[PDB]
Formats: C-alpha cells, structure tokens, sequence
C-alpha cells in the first residue's frame, strides 16, 4: 500500500547491489578469479623475497598465516574507501527516479563488497588449512570484533571521502595512492617488532595499525603487542569519523543528487 | 517498530539511563583502590 | 577515576545517539 | 489538486546566486493536460524536475497528494554500459514488483519500441532519437496519473508520434500530461490549458491561442 | 558536388559489425539546400559525421571541393568546465585567425546568442536552448558554403528560429544548408531537395513533398 | 593552408586551452608546483640524513636528492598528463583538425615547459643558499634529460592509446608510479642495495637514467656495474616505435 | 673548455628561448 | 611564556568556535 521507507530502502539497495554487481566482477565473471588470485599472488613474491627475514624476524609464526591474517582485512578497508568514494559518481544518471538517494548507492557498495571479502577470507582460510597451516583462530569472537570495528571505520571514511571529493574529480587520485604507503606502514608486510624505538609513538597515529595488531593477537596464541596499541583509539577515530561523515552527508544531501 | 522510536525514547534509552546508573554504581557503589609503586631491576 | 570516565562515558553516548538519530533520519526520507 | 507553496530555487553561481525561481504561489489546475511553454533560460526543466521530486526545492514545498512520474528529459536518466533491458529491469526493481508483471512490462517495453538487436547492446549504441522511443515506453509502461513529458518525442518518427498519440488514447480517461516542448502543434494537439513561465513567475491560460500568442511576442 | 564512393560504416558490438553504410554511391545535387530525412536509427548522423570529417569511412571515401562546416546538433563540439566565449576563442584559433578578427567573431556571437551573464560561466551550466543557440551562432559565425546542422534547432524559441532564419537569409545567395530534422514545416520552410535513407541507401527527391510523403508512410 | 601550419595552429590553441585547467583558474597551482618538490625534499632531511652521510659523505642531500626528483617528477607528470588526454579533450575532436595526437603532444610542451621552469627555480635557489648546483659535465646531462623526456613521452603515448578500451587498466598505472619512485634510487643511493637485488633492478631504465645524470652532474660519482646509456636508449626507442605503430592503427577508433 | 662550454651555452640560450617565446606569447594573447 | 601559551588558546578556541557552529547549523537545519 503505502510501501514504508524501509521497504523502499531495501528495493532500491537490492536493486544496486544487482546493478554494480556486474559491474564490479566483470559482465563475464572474469574478475572474481582476478580477486581470488590477487591474495596469493601478493603472498607468493612475499614470501619469496621475506621469508629468511621473517623466520629471522620471530619464529613460531609462518609467514603465509601472518601474511594472510593482515592482508585480506587491509583489502576490505582499501576496497571499501575506493567503492565508497566511486559509488556516488558511478550513478549519476540514475539519480533520477525519485527513490535512489546518494547514499544507497554506498551502502550497497558496501553490502556487496564485505559478503564478497568474507567469501573470499573463508576460502582462503580453508586453502591455508588444507596445507597444514595453522588456520583456526584462538579467539574468534575478539577477532569478529576487531574486524566489524575495522570494517565500520573504513565505510565511514569511505563516505567522508565520497561526500566530500565529489566537487573536486582530481581528488580521488590523492586518496587512490595514499593507500598504498598504508599498505607499507600498517605492520601487514612485516611485523612491527622489528621496528626502530623512536618511530614507534608517530607510527602508532594509524589506527589502522592497531586493528591490524589487535587481530593478529586474536589468531595466533602468546602473540606479542607492542605497548600502547589498543583498541579504544581505533573505535573513538572510527566512531567519531562516522558522526562526522553523517553529518557531512545530511548538510550537503541535496547537492549530491545535481546529476 | 521503525517508525516509532520518537526522539524521546532514543534519547532516553541512548544516553540518560545508561549516564544515570553509571553514575550511581561510580559515585555510591564503586570501591576506590589506592595503588602503591615500585621501580627496581636485577 | 570517577568524574574522566564519567564524561567519556557521556561524550560516547552523545556521539551514539546522533550516530543512531542521523541515521534514521536517512531511512526516513524515502518517499514516493 | 497539485500545488505550489512559496517555491525559491537558485543555483550556486560564482557571481552570487542565480535565483532561477522567486516566491511562486501557483496553483495547477485539474483534470486536464496541461502544456508548460516558457522560452529558452526560463524554468521549464526545473520546474518538470521539482514536480518529479528529483531536486527538493531550496527554500519551498510541493505539496502533491497525486502519482507523478518522473521527467522523461531529453539527456540522462538512464545508466551507462547498459542494455535497455537491463535498465527496465532496474526500474521496475525501484518500485518493487513482482516478476511475472516485470517481465510483462519487459516485453511491453521492448514492444512499444521498434528497436531490433539494439534492444540488447548499451544505450551508447543507441541512437540519439532511440533513446527517447526507449524512455516513452518504459514511462508509459508504469501506471501514473500525471506523465512528465520534457521535449522527449521531438527526435522521433512521424511513426514514433502515431505510436504515441494511440498508447495515450489507450491510456485516456485515466491519466494526464503535463508537456514541455518548443514545437507548437504538439501543444496544440496534446494540451488543453498553457502554463507560460515568464521572469519565473508562471501564468496560466485556459485557452491554448492566447498563450501561444503570447509565447510568440 | 559532396559525393559517396562505395562507403561503408560499421561499429564494433559483440554480436557482429552492424553496417549503417553498405557500398554507398551517391551524389548530392548543387546550389540546393538538401533535406536528409529518415527514420530513427537510419544514417543521418553517421552520414553528417562523414561529412564534416569527424571520422573517415572505413572502405571508401567522400570526394568534395566546397568548405564545409563541422556537424552542429544536439551534443558535442563543446568543452564542458569552459565559458562558451573561450569555447569561441579556441575555434577561431583553430582555423588561425587574427586577433581583431577573432574579437569580432566573438562579439558576433554573443550579440547572436541573447544570453546575459551566462555568456561567461561554463558550458556545462547550460540549458539545452541557450547551448544550441551558442552553437548555431558558433558555426553561422565563419565564412562556408554548406552547413551542418543535426536537428540542433528542435530546442529553440520562436525568437531563436525567426532569428537563425533572418541570419541564414542574410547570406542565402552563396551558402547553402544540409539539415536533418523530423519536425517538417522547417524542413519544407528552409530545404529545396530531399535525399531519404532507408536502410543502406539514400534516394533523392526532387520534389519535397514526394520525399516527405515516402518518408512518412 | 599546409598541414604542419595547421599542426602548429591546432597545437599552440591546445596548449592555451590546456594551461588554464593544468594551472587554476586564479593560477593557484602555481603555488603548489613550486611546493611540489620542497614537500618531498624537507621530510628527507629528517628521515636519512646521518644515513647518507654515513653511506656517502662526498655529496650532501639538498641537492642529491633535486638531482633525482624533479627529472623523475617531470617523467611521472609527462607519463600521467599525456595518459588522462583524449578523454579531456574528447567533446573537442568535432572540427577535423584536432587529432589525438596533437592533444597529447600540447600536453607534453607544457608540462616540460613546467618542469624546466621548475629545475631552473630550483638550481637558482640552491645556489642562493650555498649549495654545490653548477653541473659538471652539462651537455651529458642534457642528453641524458632528452633520452628521459622521450621515454616518458613515449610511455604516456602508450598508455594512453591502450587504455581506450579498458579505463579501468589506467588507474592501476598511475598507481605503478608510486614503487618506481621508490626503486629508482631517487630519495637513497643505490650503492646500499645487496648486490643480489640490484640485477633485477638494471632493467628499469629510469635507474640508468638518473644514475647516469647523477654521474654527469657531481664531480666524481661513480657509476655501478651494469648501468649504461644504450639499454635505455634502445629501449626509448623501441617502445616509441611500438606506441606509434599502435596509434597508427587505433587512430580512428580514438576519435 | 671552450668549446664544450660554447655549445653548453647555446643549448641553454635556446632552451630559455624558446620558453620565453612560449610565455611572451601567452601574455600577448591574454592581454588582448 | 604568556605571549606563546595565547597563541595556542586562540587556536583551541578558534577550533572550538568551529565545531559549535557546525553543530548549530546541523541543528538548525534538521
Ligand atoms: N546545473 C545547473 N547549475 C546551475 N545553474 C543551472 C543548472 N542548470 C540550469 N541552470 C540555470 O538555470 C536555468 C534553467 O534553465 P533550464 O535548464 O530549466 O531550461 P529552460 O530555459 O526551462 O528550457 P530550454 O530547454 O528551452 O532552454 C538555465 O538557463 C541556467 O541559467
Ligand atoms: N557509437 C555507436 N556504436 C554503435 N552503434 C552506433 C553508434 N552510433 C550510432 N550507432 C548506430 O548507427 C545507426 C545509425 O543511427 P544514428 O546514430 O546515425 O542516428 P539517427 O538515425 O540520426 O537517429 P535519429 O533519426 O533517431 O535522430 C543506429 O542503428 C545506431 O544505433
Ligand atoms: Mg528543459
Ligand atoms: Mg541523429
């Protein structure tokens, strides 16, 4: 009858995530291989060029659980900031029918791309345990819960970006390959341990680097934390971020919809 | 349901209740805890 | 530490509730 | 029974604020098809875009107890990289439908233009007068009572016209147009009354002559 | 004189290579204004396209000695982001001509083109009447012998037309006009000739009724 | 007219439409240009300082670093501008002598005009503070700086012909550019690499080439084993050919 | 060396040359 | 070191001033 806006919010979300679904993986399914060997082609050099240096770096660990542990929550917080930034530019015509307001686009975006790295975690988990490798977390609830923090905090910055860049088309690149130091500077490539003392308080502002650590701590047991990282930092940076981009995204609404 | 949480339960539900009895429990109930410091090495 | 803990305490929830109410705000509007 | 309560629309120029619509109090009137003839950096466009609730007026309200589609146009409003198919379906998912009346439409859709293979590539194969034969049929293929019609059909056949005129003839008695269009004889043909804006205020004429008149000097 | 040399036009899509153009010979007649007529996605444009040299056939050529113009329509030719007088600028420097005389073109153009002070924001802020005006004076603005215009008048006021017809009768004793259109009065109010497409092939009518009648039914 | 007047025309109107967007509407990017390299250069001297002088003490990194910078960032610049062209430029070929090559060669003399303008600033203003900014051996280093300029000419040619089917392959290359410039040599001497790396690292020949004008600009630096002039020559050339031959092939499907 | 000083110096004359004909010409055009 | 501590409280208010008008105008606006 009168069709409630939350029947109407999730026709129009469906509707988008059907929409980008085969925009995202290719009209063909040819890149849901590309995103299935994208991890292991990362590991693969990684190892080759770091192993000795990891087994010199700390025993009891193997490289390929530490790399897979810190790799694909930094591929959903990097996928999200870029689907989240692109997903309000993408459909600029299809603002146009009353119902798809900006932000439904983003959040299935989001929707999307989180149930695709959860498929992807899980069979990358299962390859790892079919080698021998240690698979199954110590303490899987913490874990859930860093990772649910990580993955609010990259949606939130996601849309900030998406709300904010859309004036300015150049910006998005300042923000595509910012993402790359992160990459470097997270202690995903290398454990933290190894570290020189005085660089420690300046690289602890990334908060992506403590839900890194804060995960590994919840796979593997008698893992080591470096001191001062913690989990409130991380949570009051992404909620506050969250309430920022809310807000952000409530006083410029109807500029984004100028198609 | 959805469209029926007035701002009156939200902000009753999201910030005073959880403020009041946080409050109490600190201000009547907690037990305070003197800590005592040492610094010392082998 | 009482009174600290008490206005974090108080800046989270005040942070949650716009959080929550915002977001309402954005489901309501889909009209026809 | 739609109406205009204090409307103010402007635009964020550099040289301060291009106020393309003041305070309007108008009133549209019923049960007939109304044809919007303005002039060229007028508010016709805009005015179609607020009565589809595409844009929220900046400091108005339109009140509209009625089903109103959405502007046609002659650019836009279709997504890119897609077939037209595709985006019927995209559009019959926005308003929640069922699948046996989403293929239905589909084919109504698909029937209504006589469009061959091109039916399945992207809109960028398409050429620039079949995109409105794709936009007329998937408007008229949902049930409303005011159709938003914004110079769509000046790119088609006098066959594309015929087409048009019989699915509206198919639809009288139960839905109306409001048309925006340069070409006058199909306000002649199409329209009972003229709303002509003017300064951005919008004057209504119960005869089609007198506004056209006007609209020519 | 423009004439066809077995020509054909063909776009990449997965199902195939579609052929607009199939070993196409004809010969447009001279000192006419010619009416190129159709339906929808039949040539046109494609053919407007050859002709101004936007792209080159891909087995066959088009032999001319007469200076044409660029295919003005509904869209292209212009830079989003850019005010319309550097728009004007750039196409006088593109055919190098002097600063004085560049002026003039430009001052020629804006007294055209009756926009205000959105003569000097970006083109992408235009409505579609005031962007075919500015492109209608862009090409009437530069000295050639047959101009291409791709139905890039339907989106005009009375004003536009009546002035785009005194400043094309200002200079009918040399130019001419190749125009493609659905609307018809204009097409018989402005065209001598008529060269239909159907579906590979262009015929002439020398009598524009006869090809406005075959083209309609 | 002749075909190379209307060539010149064509190329010197892209280039007055092209410098206002490259530069600003108030020319604001004027004050980020020349903010460009000192960004880059001041966090260095904070990071690797007693590092390069522990690994080389002969030179200093004020200008070390400039030697390797502002030729790899005017590389980065030619190789990025001349691949987002065509696009920005696509509403414009609509008057039958604005061909896609011109767009990308306008945009070429204006980000090597830039970057001369750059190099020049900042040779005078290292010079102004004392530092050592005369080359040595300036005619190599010239034609060091003109064997770079037509590869990266070539690279951006390149790109941008390949891209036009696949928009989406152009990103990622822009984001390549970011390991080169930590590859390259550019913020640390190479001499610290282990020797088993550095063979991997000879076959990129922007190394070569900012070793080699490093070479030509110091007195006495001293060249690796491996680092030579006619691997990158050869290679500037070959891929100039294949980028052309390609742009002859797709030069109606761009327009 | 003179000589090689010599063509070092007439690569750099017609460098900032050709780069001052490129501005000289671009004020000439904008400043009408 | 009066004269520098100023600076810095101009800061933190000038900041302050900016978060408090943000979050008015979002109030005002809803
Ligand atoms: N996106 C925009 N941003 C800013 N100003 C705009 C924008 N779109 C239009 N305008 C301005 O508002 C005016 C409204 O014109 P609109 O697009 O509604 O066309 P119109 O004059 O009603 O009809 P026609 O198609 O016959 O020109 C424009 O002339 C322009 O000055
Ligand atoms: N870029 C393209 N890719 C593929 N097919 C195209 C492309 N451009 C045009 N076509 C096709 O070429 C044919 C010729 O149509 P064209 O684009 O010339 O329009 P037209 O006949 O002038 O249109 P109308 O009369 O409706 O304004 C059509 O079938 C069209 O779909
Ligand atoms: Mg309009
Ligand atoms: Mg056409």
């Amino acid at each position: 009858v009168k069709r409630s806006p939350w029947q109407i919010q999730q026709a129009v979300l469906f509707a988008l995530f059907l929409r980008e679904l085969k925009t995202r993986l290719g009209g063909r399914w040819l890149g849901v291989f590309w995103v299935l060997l994208e991890p292991v082609a990362h590991i693969a050099v990684m190892t080759t060029l770091f192993s000795l240096a990891h087994r010199a770096a700390m025993p009891s660990i193997e490289y390929p659980v530490f790399l897979i542990t810190g790799l694909i929550p930094f591929f959903m917080f990097r996928g999200l900031v870029t689907r989240l930034m692109e997903a309000i530019d993408s459909n600029r015509g299809l603002f146009a029918y009353r119902q798809v307001k900006p932000i439904d686009t983003v959040i299935a975006r989001a929707m999307l791309e989180i149930s695709l790295q959860s498929i992807v975690y899980l069979i990358a988990l299962g390859t790892l345990g079919w080698l021998g490798f240690h698979f199954l977390p110590v303490r899987a609830l913490e874990l859930a819960g860093v990772s649910a923090v990580l993955i609010m905090l990259g949606a939130s910055l996601g849309l900030f970006f998406a709300v904010v860049t859309n004036e300015i088309p150049q910006a998005r690149a300042i923000v595509r390959i910012s993402l790359l130091p992160l990459y470097f500077v997270s202690g995903v490539i290398f454990p933290v341990h190894t570290i020189p003392p005085q660089y420690l308080p300046l690289l602890q502002l990334n908060p992506v680097l403590h839900l890194i650590e804060l995960s590994r701590a919840s796979f593997f047991p008698q893992y080591r934390v470096l001191q001062g990282i913690n989990l409130a930092y991380p949570a009051g940076f992404a909620l506050l971020s969250l309430f920022l981009a809310l807000m952000l995204y409530r006083l410029r609404r109807h500029q984004l919809a100028s198609v | 349901l959805v469209s029926r949480l007035t701002a009156k339960r939200l902000q009753w539900a999201l910030v005073y209740l959880p403020m009041l009895v946080a409050t109490v429990y600190f201000l009547v109930f907690s037990a305070d805890r003197y800590v005592s410091e040492s610094v010392i090495t082998v | 530490r009482r009174w600290y803990n008490l206005a974090t305490l108080l800046v989270v929830c005040c942070l949650i509730y716009g959080v929550v109410s915002l977001v309402v705000a954005t489901i309501r509007d889909h009209q026809d | 029974m739609i109406e205009l309560r204090n409307l103010t629309k402007w635009y964020p120029t550099p040289h301060g604020r291009r106020y393309v619509f003041r305070n309007l109090n108008f009133r549209f009137p019923d049960d007939v098809s109304i044809g919007l003839i303005g002039r060229n950096g007028a508010g016709k466009s805009t005015l179609m875009r607020l009565l589809g609730g595409i844009e929220a007026p900046n400091e108005g309200e339109v009140v509209t107890d009625v089903s109103i589609s959405w502007p046609v146009g002659l650019s836009g409003g279709f997504q890119g990289s897609l077939t037209a198919r595709e985006n019927v379906k995209f559009v019959c998912r926005i308003y929640g439908t069922s699948h046996e009346d989403m293929l239905r439409k589909v084919r109504f859709v698909e029937e209504f233009a006589e469009i061959g293979e091109h039916f399945d590539l992207p809109m960028k194969t398409y050429s620039s007068g079949m995109r409105s034969r794709v936009a007329f049929g998937l408007s008229m293929a949902f049930d409303f009572d005011y159709y938003l019609i914004d110079q769509a059909m000046a790119v088609g056949d006098a066959q594309f016209r015929a087409k048009s005129r019989a699915v509206f003839d198919s639809r009288v008695g139960q839905a109306n147009m409001i048309l925006v269009s340069h070409n006058m004889n199909d306000i002649k043909e199409y329209c009972d009354v003229v709303v002509l804006v003017d300064q951005g205020q919008a004057t209504l004429y119960e005869d089609v002559e007198a506004g056209i008149a006007a609209y020519q000097g």
